[PDB]
């Protein structure tokens, strides 16, 4: 059972005894979504973890890839050994038409093309070692999506599955906490210790290949880690009562980074990793369940009150508890910059070994690690809407600290409206100063450094204090908590440079007030939109036509482009304007101001000049020296292996440019179009019976999003690449 | 005396529109 | 030519050659003007230029 | 008994109905009068400050470094 | 000040013209449909391109659209 | 004293969407938009933006200086009030071609009689055309002054403003 | 400070719908009957305790009015009234002046209904050379 | 970052083109009533606030006719589109030939 189409759904009239083509964007423009399915919760709850399934099966019919198209043909060993010169390769190609140059010939023995993302620098970081091995680990995953992928057969089908006990949310947001992260934090610390440390402390030199010491060692026996950072490992563990002291040796909050390749120590990430760990295990015990320990699930919110705030934020939601939509903002904007907090910290401050040198990824992953995070709160609360247009019922707010906000729009939105002017409008207007004054603005007195200056200055700020923080004040811990920021007291490895004291100034209070904009005149987009959206200020009712609904009249001269649908429908194409954004701000700092190269005098080398500085203060100086000065990589770049990314944005441009058409275009004109053509056919009787109609509005702010939207991205990856690597 | 066509620009830019968008301020209040 | 009349609104005859698009009409109109046909016209023509 | 207030803020201000006030005053204004100096006031600057010199400028005479107009080449 | 003409025959409703916002809405009794009536404005001065007015409404070639062309502080919506 | 107009908004019918909250009507000294022309009611032009004009000149001293052009420099720390008379004089104007949301052509005005005048009905429109313009005859020649005074007296500063 | 107003229709004050500058070029107002406090939805946003009045309520978009009839449409009631209202008093209302429905048709309703086009005919329309009198309109 | 010399200018009018085409795209892709229900939230604002009260405005600001909303993305756009190429075509060419 059941099932299967033929006509018909979801979207109650799609079967029509049809008479046009486009249903067939219809139907892929609603079957997931719902309502227009039900929140009938006893069969929509029974989809979510349907799921939310697949995608991890999917997770996992990915990593399973990731390792077999490692170690089916490695650089990973040809290279491993060599860190330093000779790096990534993940695949190589079959010799049809010329594919190969793609596979390109350098990474030690290895034809193919080279690769940009850790994961050499992921799986150098436990040990692993040996292809036949995470090979040993590509079949671990595989059918291992199997069954979990057997989950969809386990319940729903032979199992229409439970809401009863889905609602409630105690059990859960307990053992996620405890259960499983806490299968995990520690349990990859006792892996991180016995497996990941030494295997690692030994690689630190000595051990080159072959004779690897197959994890398979160190349980029952110990003696070598033991001969290694000692612990006295008799059968009895101090610290059952307090000589932690002892056990310790090998794990104080050592800080800074392996200078012998930077990184930074898993002599620091045992204690990092059973403390934010643990908590999360106890922690993950605070609310009712069965047993008479626990808090209130929202009894602790309607705890507390305040005057006006009144109630307080009170007797919160009965479908935060239900389902999805209601709740569905928040597990985004919060995994949102959860992924925007992971970045501007993992190039920040580096984990696995082999990074702050490197580039291709102390840039590359920086970003699509910012793009998702991005592309994911800059369209989480589109969830805000729906939700009242939507999964929202009667009643249970007036009161609540919710309609406090419903009442107070126009007057929160709008005092925002205005920072978004200020708040860039002039704060961008602001470059444009400095170039009516480098053009026509003689360095005589203009905004730069030695300029609108300023002096000492920009501070440090702090940061710097960063550097004091550790030889006093939080005693200790190693080396200025890191490099980045602090003093001059400065590392790097690897000739080339790691990450040092990368000082800001005016190029910096600069800039920055632009994300700093942006993501005002970002939200609020938004706001305006998630505020009014169902009751807006200007068709009051809305509730009356839908998600997505187009506009509406021509009437009151000029209503469109009011759906929060399609308030998300440029939602976004600014955030492609800021994430799109941001990453560039970075990837010229990270360089020409922060990576190097060594020679030796006292003298560090940028891939770029400390150019920058005063030649990007000026707008322009991101074209005359962010492009034409770049690019060069992929301009030429044929005949190669950079023989893709001038490749890529080609049809990249085109697929930036082939949204307009679409999306400047008129919807009405089109369909006045589809016949005239249709003459042909029909007079010469071909022609269809699925009324061959031309593309719905909606659907076409369904592509000139999607295409612009994808357009200038690959574009700046088929760009942004190449630039590194060779200039990299 | 001597020195100028200025006379002209402070005037096509500056003044002149001044009062362009001054009299036709207007076109309604013309 | 067709922007004569049409026959989605067999009468922008009436309507005009400058009438501002059409708003959810039956969902299956928009930017309609065969000025706004000008429009369009003159962006293909500045490519083709 | 009055809990007050302010409501009624603070003294009618000063004894300050006259000199300025009238005295001196463009004034009277508007719809006749108000292009009265409106009309210097943008005939003024302008008008005197398309010229004085000579001079005050930014700066720069008798085009040499290896001369120029030239080479060299006459005068 | 509402635009341009728009066209016979529906009425009843039950399932067309049922839903201008700003009114614009009698329904004479007159004589030729399956029982009796005619309509498009014992009114038009409300309305407001309110354009939902054939969505619900069918009956064949252009049918609503708008021409506010003075375009009414009435209707062009914005009280304040 | 006995807590105060808290929710239930704006003054009369709950409905009334301008809004009351602190920074509308206050103790703290809301005191203050109604001495300078703000509230009140009030009365009289020029002794009340002559008060602007005065004001309102010198207010500007900042952007005309290290803002701009020639930060500190030659002809030169004339800075304080440079144009700035110059670059008024259009503020000096607009709203001098404003007159068209204010017309009569005279001013009474002034008491008021018993009765009472400002009668139970301002919040709106009292003011006139030769009934507010004549509060532009204060401003520009406040402006000025307001300007020059800043001129003439101080240029290597003082303690001025600590706080106040 | 406080009263005469007597609601219902109530949640207090924001913003969101009725301000300020149209007391004057029309206002609008709207009448009924309130089962109950009965708490719906009403524009600016609050859920308003309907009551046992009223129903006279200040707002400006006679828009908002069948609206919000209807609106009186998912928690079963009935009865909506509107009227107008503004600088001095007077119309401007489709219930009751007579409550006569849009729907429904009964009385004497007039004229003003449709084109000697029969639309079909729809073409170039040059009946028009600079008419005077000569139509303006039809 | 040094001068300016006699090419100075398209190296501001291009990127003029180079703004002034770019923003003949708000009015374009940004479409019609998003723009005057924004413009109502503080077409609104500004008129509550004090000092700035006494200040009513002699017609009443709303969002543009949908087409406009898609002439001057005509008239911002070609303007920047004749420009640039416009100045470029010569920049070049004065420089090499
Ligand atoms: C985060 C956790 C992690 C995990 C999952 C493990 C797991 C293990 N450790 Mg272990 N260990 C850890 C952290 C961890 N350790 C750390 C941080 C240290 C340093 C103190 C040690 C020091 C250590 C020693 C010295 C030994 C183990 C041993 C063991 C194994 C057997 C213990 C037993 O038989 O129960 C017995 C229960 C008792 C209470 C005693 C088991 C595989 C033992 C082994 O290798 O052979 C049996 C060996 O005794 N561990
Ligand atoms: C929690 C996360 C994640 C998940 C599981 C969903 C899930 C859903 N989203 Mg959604 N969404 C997300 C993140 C997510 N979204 C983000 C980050 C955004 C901002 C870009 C959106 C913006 C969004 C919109 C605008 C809509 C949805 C809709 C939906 C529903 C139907 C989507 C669909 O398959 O239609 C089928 C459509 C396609 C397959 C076309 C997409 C193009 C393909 C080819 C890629 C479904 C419940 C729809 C909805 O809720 O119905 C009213 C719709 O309104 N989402
Ligand atoms: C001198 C310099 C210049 C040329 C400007 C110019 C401007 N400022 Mg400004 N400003 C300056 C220094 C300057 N500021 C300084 C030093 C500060 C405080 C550090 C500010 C704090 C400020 C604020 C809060 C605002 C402005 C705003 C503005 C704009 C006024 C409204 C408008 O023109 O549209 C205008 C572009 C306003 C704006 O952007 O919108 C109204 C905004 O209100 N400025
Ligand atoms: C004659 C011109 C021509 C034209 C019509 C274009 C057009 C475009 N280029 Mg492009 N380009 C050109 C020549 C041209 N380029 C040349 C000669 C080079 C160097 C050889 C490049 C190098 C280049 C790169 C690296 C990228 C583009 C991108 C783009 C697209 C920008 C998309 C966007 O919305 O973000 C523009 C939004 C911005 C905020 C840009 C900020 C730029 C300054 C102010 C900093 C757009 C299609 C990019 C893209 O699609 O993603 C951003 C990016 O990938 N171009
Ligand atoms: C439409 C005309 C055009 C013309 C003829 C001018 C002319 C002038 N501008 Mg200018 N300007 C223009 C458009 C124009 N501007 C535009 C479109 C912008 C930006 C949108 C600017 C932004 C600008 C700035 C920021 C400044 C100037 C300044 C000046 C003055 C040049 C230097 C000087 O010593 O002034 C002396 C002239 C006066 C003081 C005018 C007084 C006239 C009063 C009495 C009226 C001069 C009068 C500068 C200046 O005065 O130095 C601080 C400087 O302020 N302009
Ligand atoms: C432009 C910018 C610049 C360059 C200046 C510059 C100046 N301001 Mg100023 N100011 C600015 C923006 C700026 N301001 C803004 C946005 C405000 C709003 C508060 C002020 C409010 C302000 C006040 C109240 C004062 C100054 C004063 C001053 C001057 C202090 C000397 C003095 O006369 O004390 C007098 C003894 C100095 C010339 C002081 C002043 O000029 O007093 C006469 C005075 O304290 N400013
Ligand atoms: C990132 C984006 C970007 C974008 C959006 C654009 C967009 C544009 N560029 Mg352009 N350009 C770019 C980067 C970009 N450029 C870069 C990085 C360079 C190298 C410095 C150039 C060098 C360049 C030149 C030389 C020219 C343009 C021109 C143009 C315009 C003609 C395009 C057109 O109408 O499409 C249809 C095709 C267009 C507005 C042309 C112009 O000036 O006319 C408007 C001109 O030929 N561009
Ligand atoms: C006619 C014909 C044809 C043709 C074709 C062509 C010529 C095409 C081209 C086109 C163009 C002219 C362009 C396009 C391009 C493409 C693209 C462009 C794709 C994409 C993508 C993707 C999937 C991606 C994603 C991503 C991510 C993940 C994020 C970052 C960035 C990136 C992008 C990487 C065919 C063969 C079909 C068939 C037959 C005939
Ligand atoms: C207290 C108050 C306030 C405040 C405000 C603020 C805080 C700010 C503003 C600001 C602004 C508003 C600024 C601006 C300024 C200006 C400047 C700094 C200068 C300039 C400029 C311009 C615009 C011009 C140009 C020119 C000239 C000047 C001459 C002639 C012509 C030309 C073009 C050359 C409020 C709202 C509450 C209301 C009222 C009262
Ligand atoms: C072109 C265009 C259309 C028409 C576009 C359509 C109908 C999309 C075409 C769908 C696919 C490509 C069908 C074509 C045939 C294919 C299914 C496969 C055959 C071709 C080969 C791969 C074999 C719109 O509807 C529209 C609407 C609103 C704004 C702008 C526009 C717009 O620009
Ligand atoms: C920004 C924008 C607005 C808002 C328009 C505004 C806020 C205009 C405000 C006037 C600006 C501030 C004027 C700046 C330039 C003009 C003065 C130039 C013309 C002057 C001469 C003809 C005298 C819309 O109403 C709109 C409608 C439909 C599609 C897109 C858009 C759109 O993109
Ligand atoms: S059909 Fe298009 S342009 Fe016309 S009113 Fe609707 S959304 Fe706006
Ligand atoms: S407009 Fe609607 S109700 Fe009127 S006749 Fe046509 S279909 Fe019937
Ligand atoms: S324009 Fe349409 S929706 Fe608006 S009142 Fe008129 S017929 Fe009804």
């Amino acid at each position: 059972f059941e099932q299967w189409a033929k006509p018909g759904h979801f979207s109650r009239t799609i079967a029509k005894g049809p008479d046009t083509t486009t249903w067939i964007w219809n139907l892929h423009a609603d079957a997931h979504d719902f309502d227009s399915h039900t929140s009938d919760l006893e069969e929509i709850s029974r989809k979510v973890f349907s799921a939310h399934f697949g995608q991890l099966s999917i997770i996992f019919l990915w990593l399973s890839g990731m390792y077999f198209h490692g170690a089916r043909f490695s650089n990973y060993e040809a290279w491993l050994n060599d860190p330093t010169h000779i790096g990534p390769s993940a695949q190589v190609v079959w010799p049809i038409v010329g594919q190969e140059i793609l596979n390109g010939d350098v990474g030690g023995g290895f034809r193919g093309i080279q690769i940009t993302s850790g994961f050499f620098q992921i799986w150098r970081a436990s040990g692993i070692t040996s292809e036949l091995q995470l090979y040993c680990t590509a079949i671990g995953a595989l059918v291992f999506a199997g069954l979990m992928l057997f989950a969809g057969w386990f319940h729903y089908h032979k199992a229409a599955p439970k809401l009863a006990w889905f609602q409630d949310v105690e059990s859960m947001l307990n053992h996620h906490l405890a259960g499983l992260l806490g299968l995990g934090s520690l349990s990859w610390a006792g892996h991180q210790v016995h497996v990941s440390l030494p295997i690692n402390q030994f690689l630190n030199a000595g051990v080159d290949p072959k004779e690897i010491p197959l994890p398979h060692e160190f349980i029952l026996n110990r003696d070598l880690l033991a001969q290694l950072y000692p612990s006295f490992a008799e059968g009895a563990t101090p610290f059952f009562t307090l000589n932690w002291s002892k056990y310790a040796d090998f794990l104080t909050f050592r800080g800074g980074l392996d200078p012998l390749t930077g990184g930074l120590w898993l002599t620091d990430i045992a204690h990092h990793h059973l403390a934010i760990a643990i908590l999360f295990l106890i922690a993950g015990h605070m609310y009712r369940t069965n047993w008479g320990i626990g808090h209130g699930i929202k009894d602790i919110l309607e705890a507390h009150k305040g005057p006006f705030t009144g109630q307080g934020h009170k007797g919160l939601y009965e479908i935060l508890t239900t389902s999805w939509h209601a709740q569905l903002s928040i597990n985004l904007a919060m995994l949102g910059s959860l992924t925007i907090v992971v970045a501007q910290h993992m190039y920040s401050m580096p984990p696995y070994p082999y990074l702050a040198t490197d580039y291709a990824t102390q840039l590359s992953l920086f970003t699509h690690h910012m793009w998702i995070g991005g592309f994911l709160i800059v369209g989480a609360a589109a969830h805000a809407a729906i939700f009242m247009v939507r999964d929202y019922d009667p009643t249970t707010r007036y009161n609540d600290l919710l309609d406090r906000v419903l009442r107070h729009r126009d007057a929160i939105i709008s005092h925002l409206n205005w920072v978004c002017i200020f708040l860039g409008f002039h704060s961008f207007g602001l470059y444009i100063h400095n170039d009516t004054m480098s053009a026509l603005g003689r360095p005589q007195d203009m905004f730069s450094d030695t300029a609108i200056q300023l002096q000492p200055v920009f501070a440090q700020w702090i940061q710097n204090t960063h550097a004091l923080a550790p030889g006093t004040t939080a005693p200790g811990a190693t080396a200025s908590t890191s490099l980045t920021w602090g003093g001059g007291d400065l590392v790097a490895v690897g000739n080339k440079v790691a990450l040092l004291p990368i000082p800001l100034g005016t190029a910096d209070f600069l800039v920055h007030h632009i994300h700093a904009f942006t993501i005002h005149v970002t939200v609020l987009i938004l706001l305006k939109g998630v505020l009014f959206a169902r009751s807006s200020r200007l068709i009051p009712d809305k509730a009356n036509l839908g998600f997505r609904f187009p506009c509406d009249g021509p009437g009151r001269g000029g209503t469109c482009q009011v759906s929060a649908w399609d308030h998300v429908f440029l939602g976004l194409f600014w955030m492609y304007n800021s994430i799109s954004v941001v990453i560039f701000h970075f990837s010229w700092k990270m360089q020409s101001d922060v990576w190097g190269t060594i020679n030796d005098q006292g003298v560090v080398t940028h891939i770029t000049a400390g150019n920058f500085a005063q030649s990007s203060i000026t707008i322009n100086g991101w074209l005359r020296d962010f492009l034409w000065a770049q690019a060069s990589q992929v301009i030429q770049s044929y005949g190669s292996s950079l023989s893709a990314y001038g490749l890529f944005f080609l049809g990249a441009h085109f697929v930036w440019a082939f949204s307009l058409m679409f999306l400047f275009s008129g919807r009405g004109y089109w369909q006045e179009l589809i016949e005239s053509i249709v003459w042909a056919h029909n007079k010469l009787k071909v022609a269809p019976a699925t009324q061959p109609r031309a593309l719905s509005i909606v659907q076409g702010r369904a592509v000139g999003v999607t295409h612009y939207l994808l357009g200038g991205i690959a574009t700046t990856w088929a760009f942004f690449l190449a630039r590194i690597i060779a200039v990299g | 005396m001597i020195n100028l066509p200025s006379l002209f620009v402070p005037l096509v830019g500056l003044l002149f529109p001044a009062v362009a968008m001054a009299s036709l301020f207007l076109h309604v209040e013309k | 030519l067709d922007a004569r009349g049409s026959k989605l609104m067999p009468d922008k005859k009436d309507f005009g050659y400058s009438f501002p698009c059409d708003g959810p009409g039956r969902g299956g109109t928009c930017d309609i003007s065969a000025w706004d046909d000008f429009y369009l016209a003159v962006f293909w023509m500045l490519n083709t230029i | 008994w009055d809990v007050y207030g302010s409501d009624a803020p603070s003294p009618y201000n000063s004894l300050q109905s006259k000199f300025f006030e009238t005295f001196a005053a463009p004034f009277t204004k508007r719809g006749l009068l108000l292009k009265f100096l409106i009309l210097g006031g943008g005939s003024l600057l302008t008008y005197v400050s398309a010229n004085a010199p000579q001079d005050v400028l930014p700066i720069t005479r008798g085009p040499q470094q290896p001369p120029k107009l030239g080479p060299r080449g006459k005068i | 000040s509402h635009s341009v003409k728009i066209y016979d025959t529906c009425i009843g409703c039950t399932q067309c013209v049922r839903a201008c916002p700003t009114d614009v809405l009698e329904m004479i009794p007159w004589g030729g449909c399956k029982a009796k009536q005619i309509a498009s404005a014992p009114r038009t001065e409300d309305c407001v391109g309110c354009k939902r007015c054939e969505s619900a409404c069918p009956t064949d070639f252009l049918s609503v659209r708008v021409y506010l062309w003075h375009e009414t502080t009435r209707s062009m919506g914005l009280a304040y | 004293k006995p807590t105060y107009q808290v929710i239930q908004p704006l003054n009369g019918d709950p409905f009334i969407g301008g809004l009351e909250t602190p920074v509308t009507s206050s103790p703290l000294i809301a005191w203050y938009l109604s001495n300078l022309p703000a509230y009140r009611t009030a009365v009289n032009p020029l002794l009340r933006g002559v008060e602007v004009g005065l004001a309102h000149g010198f207010l500007l001293v900042g952007p005309f200086v290290k803002a701009g052009p020639l930060r500190n420099t030659e002809y030169a720390g004339a800075a304080g009030s440079l144009a700035a008379a110059g670059l008024v004089v259009i503020l000096s104007m607009c709203l001098t071609m404003y007159g068209i949301a204010s017309f009569k052509e005279g001013e009474p005005s002034i008491a008021p009689a018993l009765t009472l005048t400002g009668r139970k009905k301002q919040p709106d429109q009292l003011q006139s055309a030769d009934g507010w313009a004549k509060f532009t005859g204060g401003f520009f020649f406040g402006g000025v002054s307001g300007v020059t005074w800043a001129c003439f007296l101080m240029y290597v500063l003082d303690l001025p403003y600590y706080f106040k | 400070e406080l009263d005469p107003n007597t609601p219902s229709p109530i949640f207090a004050g924001s913003t969101g719908g009725l301000l300020r500058k149209a007391q004057v070029e029309e206002f609008y107002v709207i009448t009924w009957e309130s089962p109950k406090e009965q708490i719906f939805e009403m524009p600016t946003g609050g859920a308003a305790i309907m009551r046992e009045g009223p129903n006279l309520l200040k707002l400006a978009r006679k828009e908002q009015c069948l609206a919000l009839g209807t609106r009186l449409r998912s928690k079963y009631k009935i009865k909506y009234q509107f009227y107008r209202v503004f600088p001095s008093g007077e119309v401007q209302y489709l219930h009751p002046k007579d409550g006569v429905y849009p729907e429904k048709v009964n009385p004497g309703r007039q004229g003003v209904g449709l084109n000697m086009r029969s639309i079909g005919k729809n073409v170039s329309p040059i009946e028009v050379k600079f008419t005077g009198k000569q139509p303006y309109d039809l | 970052p040094l001068v300016c010399n006699s090419l100075s200018v398209w190296a501001w009018m291009f990127l003029f083109g180079h703004l002034v085409w770019a923003t003949g795209f708000m009015f374009l892709i940004s479409w019609r009533g998003y723009w005057q229900e924004l413009i109502e939230t503080l077409a609104w604002a500004h008129e509550r606030t004090p000092l700035a009260n006494l200040i009513r405005w002699r017609d009443k600001p709303v969002a543009l006719s949908i087409v406009q909303a898609r002439l001057v993305g005509l008239v911002h756009f070609s303007v920047g589109y004749i420009f640039t190429y416009a100045a470029f075509l010569i920049a070049s060419t004065s420089g090499k030939f």
